This record gives C-alpha cells, structure tokens and sequence, in this order.
C-alpha cells in the first residue's frame, strides 16, 4: 500500500564536508541514501518530496570521531504492505512452490498452497507459469492478490499473499 | 529548553573546559582534513592550527550549556570571550 | 552446522595460511603482508596459573560440608540430604574403587603414576561379562 | 545478514547498539543470573 | 551507591524496588563507559551554521 | 491487518513535523504515480536549477529522463513506477480530482477509500469480498453507482 | 576490528532495575538446560541441552555460537534457562519475604490494617517507598488477625501466624500453636493473590517487580562467557565454579523430579527439595551467615556470584571503577636538573613501545611516510598502519610488501616522540596533582627522569619509587592533557 | 450429535459457547471453531465425510429453526420470495387467479421445495432463471 | 520447513525470506542446506488419535457429568 508520510532522520556528516556548503551534501546524502530503501518500520521510501522545506535544524559533534550529526525531518512516499487487503501486480519470476509477483518494488510471493486448489502447478509452462481452466497465469500476467502475511526484518520486507477466493487469480 | 538569546544569563566568558573541548574537537576535525578557516602560516600541528583559529575567532562551533533543570543556553565560540 | 572458524589473509589467500601469533601483542598476522587477522588474544597460561575428567567424566561433584556460620541442626542434614542419590550412580563402585586402589597402591608404597593407570585400568573396563563381578578384587588386583 | 530480533518481545525493529566496557556487560549478565533485570534504555522517561 | 560499600544488597533492593537509575552521576557513567557530564563533558558542542557562510 | 489495524506509525491519528494532527494520507494506485512525477519533475526543474549555477511509449523516456535526475539505483523505484504506469487507472489529475472530489464524501477510513479508488472493481459484491472491511460501510448501491461512474472514469489507453 | 552493524548507535540514558518474571526468562531463554553433563557423552564437543550447549554462546575462538554468529568476540553469550521442579526462595529476599508475609493475611492475600487505620492514613502518606514498607511493616507486623470492619473493609477472619527465619526456612506458628514450617508454594500462591494496589503501596511495581517474583521458579543459566572454562593442557580444561554449582543444582533438581514421579516418602522429599533450595542459595551467595559453607573438592568455598562483586577485586571496584589499561609504562624514576619543569625523560626503549595513532593529512603525509620506512625498530619509527577501512598492518612482517602507500585518513601508529603530552602519575595518588601531564623527551637508559621541583606534588623521591605513564590515544584527549 | 460438532464432537456441555453454523451449499451442523479453521484459508471442501462441496466462509450463515427441510424450503422460498416476490396476487387481484398465481408460485416453489425429484425444479430453475428474467420481465 | 542437517525447524515466512531467484527452493543459513516440510503427517495423525481419546470420555464421564449437571448436587 502507498502512503505519504512525515519522517525524520539522523545522518552523520563526516568532518571533511564541513565547508560553507555542508547543507548541500546533507540533502545529497539524504536522497542518495534514503530513496529506494526498505525499512521494517515504514517500508520502501520512494520519493523524497518537498525537497525545499526539509527541517535540518542543528548538528551535534559526536565526542569522539568529531563528526557532525543532524536530525532531519521530511516528507516522502512509501509502499507499505499489510495483511488482509487485495493488491494487484504482474508476476515476474516463478518456482515450483509458486511464483514471485512483482508489486511496487516488493516482489511479493504468492504460494499455490494459499491460492485456489484447482490450479496445481502444471509445470509444463515454458517460460514457467501456471495453467488453470479459468485462466492461464503467465509471467507478465496481471494478478490480484490479497496479502496474507508480511515480515519486516529491518531494511527488508517479505510478505505473503493468496488468491484463493473470487475476484482473485488472474486479471 | 532553548533559553532565548536575549535572556541568556550565564557567564559571557569561556570556561577552561570549554576552551579545552573546543580545541580538542576542532583539532580532531582538522586532523580529518576538515576545511580550515585560516591561513596555516606554516603550521602543521592540528592543535596549533586550532589554537590559531580560536585566536581569530574563526571556529564555527557553538557551545550548548545545559542548566541543571534541563534547559540550555547557546553561545557560539565566536562570541564568548577567551580570558 | 560445522561451527568452525579458520583464518586466512583475504588479501593474500594463497594458502592454508602462513600466519603467526604475536602473543605479546595479542594479534595474529599474515606472515606475508602483515595484515593482522584477529586481535584481543586471550591469555593461555595465566588462565591455569590461578589454579579428574579422565575418571570423573561429566557427572560433576563438589565437596559439601559445614561452614563457620552454621549450627549442627543444619550441618548434619547436609550430611542427611547428600545421601539420597548414591545408588542412581554406580559411581560409589567407581570412586570407592579408586579410593580403595588409592588406599592400596599408596599403602603398597608405589609411584603415584601407577595409581593413575589403575585408576584408569578400572575405569576403562569397569563392567564386562568377563568382569561380571568376579569379586571386584581381581581387577583391583 | 543484517537481521536482529529480540524474541521474547518479538521485536525485530526497535534495536540499538551501544558501546560499553565488557566488564559491565559482564556485570549485567551476572545481575541477570541472580534474577535482577538491569534494563538499559537509551532515552529518558522521567525527563 | 552500589559502588561504595555493600554492593549486592544494594543491588537487590534496587531490583526489588524497581529503582530507576537515571545515569547522571559520574559513577554511573563510568560503568557504562560513557562521557560523564563532568568538566569538559558538561555541555555539548554544536556545529554552528550561520558562521559557516565563509 | 485486514480489520483496519495498521501500524502505530500509520495510526489514523497521524502527526506532521509541526505537531498538529492531520489526516493519514493514503493514495489511489495511480495518482500516487502522478504526485511522484510531479515531484521528480519539480526536482527536474530544481535539480537542474542548481545545475545551471499511447503514453506507454513515452512513459519510459519520461521515467528514465527523470532517472538521471535521481540516484539511478531506482529502476526499482521504477519497478513501482513501471508498475504504477502498467497498473495506472487514471490520468489528468481532475480525473482523480473529480474522483477524489467524488470519493471523499465517503465517510470511510482512508485505507478503504484509497483502496476502492486503487482497485479495478467491476462488481459491488467485489468489495464485500475483496476488502472485507467493506461489507457494511457502503452498500452495493452507493458502491456500484460510483463503480459505474468509475467504469467510465476508468480512462484507458 | 569489530564488524559493521546497522542498528542505530545510541548511548544509555537510564537503567530500570527490577526483578525477573519467570515467563520472561522462558521467553528469553534459547535453550532448556537439562543434563548436568558439560561435554558430549562421547568425550567430544558438547552435550546439547547440556550445561553449555552450543546454542548458548561459544568460546574456543574457533566456533560460531550457532545461535548468533561466529565471533567469540562478538557473541555476548545467549541466556538459557532451567525450570525448577518446585519453587524456592531467592536468598536476597528471604528477609524481604518474612517481612512481607507479616504484612498481609496469609489466607486471602489482603493486607492487614489499612487506611481505615489512622496511621495507615499516615503511612501511605510517605512518598518514599523503602520507608513506606518500613513504617507499614511496623504497624502490620504485630497485629495478628485478618479483621473485617471497624467503621468510623476486607475480612478473611484468620489469625495470622508468627514467622521466623531459620536457614532458608520460614516457619509460621498460629495460636488458635501450629509450628508448621511454611511451604514456599503457599507463599508463592499467597503472593500471586495480592492486589496491585496493595503491593504497589507495599513498595513494589507491577511492571518491574511483583512480589511473587522473589520466589524462584525458573532459573536463568548464564552463558559460558560468564563462567568460562580454562582449557588447559588438552585435558585440564578446568571448569568454573558457576558451572559446578549449576551442575550441582541441576542434579539436585533432576533427582527431586523423580522422587515425586517415583514414590513419596514425604520426608525424604521434604529434605530433597530443601537440599536443592540450599544449592540455589549458595549459588547466588555462598557467604551466607547462619548456614554451611558450600565447599569445593579442594575444600575451599565456592566462588558464589555475590563473591564476584563483593569488595575490591569485584566487578565494581576492581573492574569497572578501575581496571588495567593499555598504552602505559612504569619504571623507576630519577632526577634531572636539566629538564624543564614539564618534561619527562622517557627511555628510548619505552618510547619504542608505546605508540600513538596519527591520521595522515596533507600536513604530515611525507613525514609519516618517512617513519613507516624506519619501521618498528629504529626509534622515530612506527609499528602499524591502519587503513581507513578499519584494517591494520604490522610493519614488521611487511618488509615483504616493502614499500607502502599512505593515503589521507589512514592512521599510522608512530612511536611517541618528543613533546607528545603524556600523563604521569605516582601512586597512591590522593590528590589531583598526583597526575599531571608532561611532555616527552626521549633519553637513554631506563628510568623516567623528571625535574626536581615537580617532585613535591607527586610526593616522590628517588630511592626506587616508580611512577606510571599513560599515553593519550586521540587527538582530543591530547588537548585535554595539554590544556587542563 | 444434537449439540456437539459433527467434526470435533465438542459437546455444548463441554463448550457451552459453541455456536453452530451451516452453509447454503450443504447445511452442515458444525461448530464455528472448525468453520474459521476450515475457511480462514479459503475456498475448499466442506469438512464432512462425503461432502466435496467447495464452499466459502462468507457464504456461511446461521440456522433459525433447525429444520433444514423447512429452512432450505424457507431458503427456496427466500430465493423465491426474493425474485418470485415478483408474483402477482395483489398485483393480480382475481381471487381465483390470486389464489392460482399464489398456487402457481407455490407450485413453482413446492417444485423446488418438495425437492424429491427437483429437476422440473431445475426446469423451474430455468424458469427461475427465466424468473430472474421474469422478475426482470 | 526444517533443515535436518541442523535439525532445526523453520516456517514459511522464513523460507520466502530465505528464498532466492536462483534457488527456487530453500537453503539453511545455518547449514546452507535444503529444507524439508514438517507436521504434515504426524500431528494430523496424532490429533485424530487423541480425538478418539477425547471421544473415549464422551459416552464416559462427560455424558455422566452432564448427568450430574441435571441437578448439580
Ligand atoms: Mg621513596
Ligand atoms: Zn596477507
Ligand atoms: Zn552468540
Ligand atoms: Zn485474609
Ligand atoms: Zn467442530
Ligand atoms: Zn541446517
């Protein structure tokens, strides 16, 4: 799921960068190292918006290693899975236990053991994909999955979905 | 928190602990090739460069002095007096 | 699992490596490039400087007695609570073997090495169909 | 692997790393062995 | 308190009484190996910003 | 979870950096694709300001042109943007703008109303089975009437 | 070194003490410790579920701690647990249990005289805890009946026994005199039935200390590092006391588990667990007065946990409040009427050893390059180069590499050199002038030489007094010395 | 079987809070404990020995009168009196015809309801599909 | 799932977390070893056994217990 969110950050500006234009490297470090990052707590930070009015209030020198550290608060957008709401995405990869579906930036995994039993993997697809009587679910096939699991080890998310019910499976 | 600049009540001088910690970090930073806001006239010792900047009030740091309750005043080394 | 650690200079890699332990620095170093592999070495003689599993194995022991600050209504029960688990262990016949043979070889005026081999030679066989008792002397004999 | 987990709180998100003297980390682990919990918190609640 | 005289009995009461020990003493900071708010440690060093114009 | 139990960070009572409470922001699955482009461009004018001193064909160049403006590691951000276009179901903000006009009388929790927009929903039995919190919020009438507008409002390419 | 991690690095601001809930122990524990054996039953690696299974931390600097990985110098050791057959007192709280029992009806769990008493209105005033429980226990310790109502109230009506400690036992006598010694389970059960509002008032805290936690039910088994083994001469891999007492606990537990599953002489049991209660007690503290010293197979006592912290040499006094340190030297001092007031003469032999890690900058890189050519031996030389990546290199054992390229931000551990400030100290050192900072001057033979005037603050003379030297290892502790 | 789940046989004595549900697919006596566990995952067979009716937890429901013959007929009537609510007796008025049309609708219902040979009911289900068109018509 | 080589169980979410584009099947970070399912046969088989044991009390005590619940004296 997508949101826009108000987040904060702590970045340590190593002492070399302390010239007049430090603020530049701060934002530079920000986008370059906050965009496109998974976090267990918030999700994939996608777009740092409001690139103007980001709060950069004041830095503290850490006693040893003498590097400044700043607490920057900002606004951005995040793809955040959950459990129990339908999500759409085309498959990309596949396996014998299922097929990974790439949704947003998260390659969801839907495992047949959660999908409706009528489509047991007919392994005969090349490229591998599942062939069911109602529809044949291919690699770039559109699929509507409800998410029936998630995991957030920090700086990572893997979720779990199923299409066992109606309005589900292929699209 | 954050006593306003017109209400700062603490001493306008630099305590010798402030002077020692300032020159420490400033020297430490210089020793990490932080830029230098003064003409190192032949100097190569980071502590001695720091003593030079401080004598020219060119150290871009600021002292956050905590009161016993928790609030604090902020002085910038450029405005504190050194002895 | 294999739970195993090996050191090798990731910047020479040439071998099962040529490393040396500089103890007095608490280091191990690639004897080629001198990269220090791992440090904070832990001492190896001071350990036992401050100070029998071949017989007493894994079931451990500890001599429990009476301190200065205990009256006889607690001391003797330490002598009356220690006695409940002397038969789950055949170890009476293990230790009382040693104690006996210790009482023997020592009374026999023998070198304290023989005492061990007999403290061994009991423990190694220590129960066989060939043994099956047989007076429990002949072995200690 | 870049994964952390305080099971017993089932937390895998709210983790911190601290530097302390090993002889302290010992001490705490011996207050635990006597059933004292010396929880350490990195922010103030009494304020 | 535990570091002076009767270390364990003090530590027990704390654990029973759920003492919350706020780590402002020099002695607490020493155990944690932190910078005690003492002398040079009695303030923070903030990185000035306006003076970074030059 | 499903029952509208999002994380405490995403609790309906949200806070901005200036402290006052506000509405939780949740996005329909393509106007989010729009605001992104606005930002990336608003940076593309901006990143280049400091630098100074069907649509399916063009989206990639639209995308990848903005890519160099950003950190380049983000075709995985495009992995959503590509998705966001492939699974885009709007355009022309007023499409949503009117739709967002249309929806936001819903009296529904934002994860729902965003989900309803985001979702390619043909049936009204769909919601009460797809979004099972959506079984007694709005009935199939007020649901599908919007869906039936949504069908035409599904502006396709 | 120590491998990069990602968790955000903070600093401790608060310690919340508090007891340990047996559920918490189990939720923490990575392993149910069951068999007293340490090693594997085949004189090989280690008994799983034994007294140090590999899922606890590991040592040998050669294995990986299959719970959390490898480094014997990263794994902090993970805690395992034992669940006792039957509950026992925690020695630290017997007194604070006997005291407590005298303040609550031993049948319903309610408190004795409450705010309807006047002085309870006067007791529950106290904002202090440890005196609230103190003053309360003066009022409640002498009433003996769970009264019912004295309007200007709870009941339970029972007479309340009188209690006395006697070597890990609390024996209560009523009057009706039932001098029946009290089971723990009753007390445990008693406690589990006390009002939050009661023990709160009593001085506890329902999040961090329920009174029912002073009675041990589960047992937390410290990982190996708390009690390491001395692997000595391939068979004298001696074991720490805490391993023994733990074995001896685990046995005395293992036994008593049977003695209920197999018969019940019901006086052997009453001693059997009262034995195990003794082992747990002396494990925590083997120094208990009114009790028998739990000895070793050398007949010496067992180093209890409490003993590890008690006096000097304990953790606190001898390992936290003060400790031994690197980068120091100690030798005999001599006088010198030819050194300035602030110099100290350092033997060249010592200066070759102590070392100071300097950072390569534009202002010294060539000069530092020179030192690295001198290498370890000739004096103004160096002994290690530290690469920005946290990587270190011995300069001997690198002549093979020969020439080395320095780069900015690398660190060179040079020898100490003239004018480096060092901290000089003469023990006992009972005032701040017994530690002043001097400037090095490197001289021949092996005494520290100092000016004569400086001698009266240190309170030294030259009949063999020795003084200690401490070298500062940073650019900022240096300035602390020179300026303060 | 009267008050215990035909699956786990948890008696109303042993689980007084047992709440029985059945499904329009098969109308099976069962406790909710199984119900959730069975279809918390999704569309599968009914947990009955001899039931391979694939059915789904949203379709689940609560009996009222325990008469699975009436209730199905009630359901049949409910199915009818939903679409066959388009019946004309008051809309017809002719006392014989209003009797007849009711009789006709009921005969159509009874055909579905009597269910003994319900294929003319299936033909009436076609007529009910036609009624789905006739209630539309 | 479970790696017998480490003898340690795992669950689905670990597996997908442990899964790879290359290895469509599961390794074991402890063992680097493919995993095996578990609880499939035994527990299903187990619970049915106790179900009869649970049934063993149905005509027995619990029925007669309700035969006490008639008056509960
Ligand atoms: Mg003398
Ligand atoms: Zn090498
Ligand atoms: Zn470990
Ligand atoms: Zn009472
Ligand atoms: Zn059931
Ligand atoms: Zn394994």
């Amino acid at each position: 799921m997508f949101f826009i969110k108000d987040l904060s950050l702590n970045i340590t500006l190593h002492p070399s960068f302390f010239g007049p234009r430090m603020k530049q490297y701060l934002k530079t470090k920000l986008l370059e190292e906050v965009e496109g990052s998974c976090t267990g707590k918030f999700g994939y930070i996608l777009c740092v918006l409001d690139y103007d009015n980001i709060d950069i209030q004041r830095g503290r020198i850490l006693p040893t290693d003498g590097s400044a550290e700043f607490n920057v608060k900002y606004r951005a957008v995040v793809f955040k899975p959950f459990k129990g709401e339908v999500v759409d995405g085309t498959v990309v990869s596949c396996s014998q236990h299922g097929f990974e579906v790439q949704v947003g930036p998260m390659k969801v995994f839907v495992t047949k053991h959660l999908m409706p039993q009528d489509l047991t993997f007919n392994a005969g697809s090349n490229p591998p994909s599942y062939q069911s009587s109602e529809d044949v679910i291919t690699i770039k096939s559109r699929i509507r999955v409800k998410i029936e699991g998630c995991i957030s080890q920090v700086s990572s998310i893997h979720a779990i979905g199923s299409i066992k019910e109606d309005y589900l499976g292929a699209i | 928190k954050a006593i306003p600049k017109d209400q700062r009540a603490t001493t306008p001088y630099m305590t010798k602990y402030e002077r020692a910690r300032i020159l420490g970090t400033r020297a430490l930073q210089i020793s990490m090739n932080a830029p230098v806001f003064v003409d190192l006239e032949g100097e190569t010792d980071p502590l001695r460069i720091a003593m030079k900047e401080l004598a020219e009030k060119k150290i871009p740091l600021v002292i956050r002095r905590y009161l016993p309750d928790g609030s604090f005043e902020d002085w910038s080394v450029e405005e504190l007096i050194v002895d | 699992p294999n739970l195993n650690i090996v050191l090798t200079c990731p910047e020479c890699k040439v071998y099962p490596p040529k490393i040396v332990e500089r103890f007095s620095e608490g280091d191990v170093v690639c004897a080629l490039c001198g990269l220090v592999l791992s440090d904070k070495l832990v001492d190896t003689r001071s350990e036992w400087r401050t100070f029998n599993p071949l017989l007493d194995g894994n079931n451990l022991s500890t001599r429990i007695g009476k301190g200065e600050t205990t009256d006889m209504r607690f001391t003797k029960e330490l002598n009356k609570a220690q006695g409940k688990n002397v038969m789950d262990k055949k170890d009476n016949e293990v230790q009382a073997a040693f104690a006996k043979i210790t009482m023997l070889c020592d009374a026999a005026e023998l070198p304290k090495i023989v005492k061990d081999c007999a403290k061994e030679a009991y423990k190694l066989c220590h129960d066989e169909k060939t043994l099956k008792g047989k007076s429990m002397e002949s072995i200690m004999a | 692997h870049n994964q952390f987990e305080c099971k017993g709180c089932d937390n895998k998100i709210d983790i911190y790393q601290i530097h302390i003297p090993y002889a302290a980390k010992l001490l705490f682990q011996e207050l635990m062995a006597m059933n004292i919990t010396p929880r350490l918190y990195t922010d103030r609640s009494r304020d | 308190r535990c570091s002076f005289e009767e270390t364990v009995e003090i530590l027990f009461e704390a654990g029973a009484s759920a003492e919350l020990d706020d780590c402002r003493g020099v002695s607490e900071n020493v155990i944690l190996g932190q910078m005690a708010p003492i002398g040079t440690g009695a303030f923070d060093v903030m990185i000035d910003e306006e003076s970074l114009v030059k | 979870a499903a029952t509208l139990q999002l994380g405490q960070e995403f609790q309906l009572k949200q806070i901005n950096h200036q402290g006052e409470e506000e509405e939780l922001i949740a996005l329909n699955l393509s106007e989010a694709r729009l605001v992104i482009k606005e930002a990336l461009v608003e940076r593309r004018r901006a990143f280049k300001r400091s630098q100074k001193k069907t649509r399916e064909k063009e989206l990639e160049s639209i995308d990848v042109l903005l890519e160099q403006t950003t950190g380049g590691n983000n075709k995985d951000l495009k992995n959503t943007m590509q998705y966001l276009t492939n699974f885009s179901r709007f355009r022309d903000q007023e499409t949503v703008g009117a739709v967002i006009q249309l929806l936001k009388s819903t009296g529904l929790h934002p994860f729902e109303v965003a989900q309803l927009g985001s979702l390619a929903c043909d049936t009204a039995d769909e919601a009460k089975t797809l979004i099972p919190s959506l079984n007694n919020k709005i009935s199939d009438d007020e649901l599908e009437r919007i869906l039936k507008e949504l069908s035409n409002l599904e502006t396709l390419y | 070194g120590q491998q990069y991690s990602s968790a955000p690095l903070r600093t401790v601001k608060e310690v919340q003490f508090g007891l340990f809930s047996p559920e918490e122990v189990r939720a923490i524990s990575v392993a149910k410790i069951r068999f007293p054996e340490t090693m594997d039953e085949t004189q090989t690696r280690a008994k799983i579920g034994g007294l140090n299974d590999p899922r606890l931390g590991s040592i040998d600097r050669n294995l990986k701690c299959q719970t959390c990985q490898e480094g014997m110098n990263e794994c902090p050791g993970h805690f395992g647990h034992i669940d006792l057959a039957k509950p026992v007192f925690h020695v630290g709280f017997i007194a604070k249990i006997k005291k407590v029992c005298e303040c609550v009806c031993m049948h319903c769990g309610k408190l004795l005289l409450d705010e309807h008493n006047e002085l309870m209105r006067q007791a529950l005033a106290i904002k202090d805890s440890k005196k609230r429980f103190a003053a309360i226990w003066t009022l409640c310790k002498t009433k003996m009946v769970c009264e019912t109502d004295v309007p200007s109230r709870g009941g339970c009506g029972n007479t309340q026994p009188t209690i006395r400690k006697d070597g890990l036992k609390l024996v209560g006598s009523w009057k009706k005199p039932e001098l029946r010694v009290l089971s723990t389970e009753e007390i445990l059960n008693i406690f589990k039935h006390i009002s939050v509002k009661d023990f709160t008032s009593l001085g506890f805290n329902e999040v961090f200390s329920r009174p029912e936690w002073m009675i041990l039910t589960c047992l937390p088994v410290p990982p190996p590092p708390v009690r390491p083994s001395i692997s000595f001469n391939e068979s004298q891999r001696g074991e720490d006391d805490l391993t023994f007492k733990l074995a001896d606990i685990l046995k005395a537990n293992i036994s008593l588990e049977t003695l209920e599953h197999n018969g019940a002489p019901h006086h052997a049991i009453e001693e059997a667990e009262s034995l195990l209660q003794f082992h747990v007690a002396t494990y925590m503290d083997n120094d208990i007065a009114g009790q028998p010293q739990a000895l070793q197979k050398s007949g010496r006592p067992v180093k209890s946990i409490r003993a590890r912290l008690k006096g000097k040499e304990g953790r606190i006094r001898g390992n936290l409040m003060g400790k031994r340190v690197d980068f120091s030297a100690r030798t005999v001092i001599s006088g010198d009427p030819n050194l300035e007031l602030d110099q100290v003469g350092v033997p060249k032999s010592i200066a070759k050893t102590l070392t100071y890690p300097e950072v390569v900058t534009p202002y010294n890189i060539d000069r530092l390059t020179q030192l690295v050519r001198n290498g370890p031996n000739e004096h103004p030389g160096a002994k290690y180069v530290i690469r920005d990546s946290g990587d270190r290199i011995d300069l001997r054992y690198s002549k093979r590499a020969g020439d080395i390229q320095l780069q900015y931000g690398w660190k060179v551990e040079r020898h100490i050199m003239d004018n480096d400030p060092v901290l000089f100290n003469r023990q006992p050192s009972l005032h701040k002038m017994s530690m002043m900072a001097h400037r090095v001057k490197v001289i021949p033979y092996s005494t520290f030489r100092l000016n004569l005037s400086v001698t009266s603050p240190y309170n030294a003379d030259f009949d063999g007094d020795e003084m200690n030297l401490h070298v500062p290892q940073s650019e900022e502790t240096r300035a602390e010395l020179s300026q303060l | 079987n009267k008050d215990m789940c035909p699956i786990c046989k948890t008696d109303r004595y042993l689980s007084p809070d047992v709440k029985f549900l059945v499904n329009p697919e098969c109308y099976h006596r069962i406790c909710e404990s199984c119900v959730d566990r069975i279809f918390s995952l999704g569309p599968a067979q009914c947990p009955y020995k001899g039931c391979d009716k694939i059915l789904r937890k949203n379709k689940f429901k609560t009996q009222i009168f325990d008469d699975v013959e009436v209730e199905k007929e009630v359901d049949i009537r409910k199915r009818v009196f939903n679409v066959f609510n388009k019946t004309i007796d008051d809309f017809n008025g002719d006392l014989v015809e209003y009797n007849k049309y009711l009789e006709e609708v009921e005969d159509i219902i009874y055909k579905l309801d009597h269910g003994i040979d319900v294929a003319k009911t299936e033909e009436k289900l076609r007529t009910y599909e036609e009624l789905n068109k006739q209630l539309i018509m | 799932y479970m790696c017998p080589i480490c003898l340690t169980k795992y669950t689905q979410l670990e597996a997908v977390q442990l899964l790879n584009f290359d290895r469509t099947e599961f390794l074991c970070s402890l063992c680097d070893e493919p995993l095996v399912e578990d609880d499939s046969g035994k527990k299903n088989k187990e619970k049915q056994d106790k179900l009869n044991r649970l049934m063993d009390q149905i005509q027995p005590i619990i029925d007669s217990l309700k035969k006490i619940d008639d008056s509960r004296i």
